């Protein structure tokens, strides 16, 4: 079965709204958010109906848009690396659980390359 | 096999 979601919600979690986090929000999610191969990513792995029972026997750290999205909207990151983090560990588990050439991979690496321009233009901190 | 097959 499916595990519970990456937590949005922390009240207790310091919580700020940056130059740059507001950058990963309009600039970065918002790339990737509308390009044609986001549909995979915009919402946790579904296990069950992708029929993968071994997704979450493998994958210890699930991450994915629509959690990323939430925590952006909602104010749940402290610093922009703790945003890229959850970026590069989505792309590194759809590499890590798929073989190389698989649609997913190439939808995943369309959708990396893209990440990494935009991450090139990080305005720095104000 | 693949996630979607
Ligand atoms: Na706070």
């Amino acid at each position: 079965m499916n595990p519970p979601p990456p937590e949005t919600s922390n009240p207790n979690k310091p919580k700020r709204q940056t130059n740059q986090l507001q950058y990963l929000l309009r600039v970065v999610l918002k790339t990737l958010w509308k390009h044609q191969f986001a549909w995979p990513f915009q919402q946790p792995v579904d296990a069950v109906k992708l029929n993968l029972p071994d997704y979450y026997k493998i994958i210890k750290t699930p991450m994915d848009m629509g959690t990323i999205k939430k925590r952006l909207e909602n104010n749940y990151y402290w610093n922009a690396q703790e945003c890229i983090q959850d970026f590069n560990t989505m792309f590194t588990n759809c590499y890590i659980y798929n073989k190389p050439g698989d649609d997913i991979v190439l939808m995943a690496e369309a959708l990396e390359k893209l990440f990494l321009q935009k991450i090139n233009e990080l305005p720095t901190e104000e | 096999t693949g996630k979607f097959l």
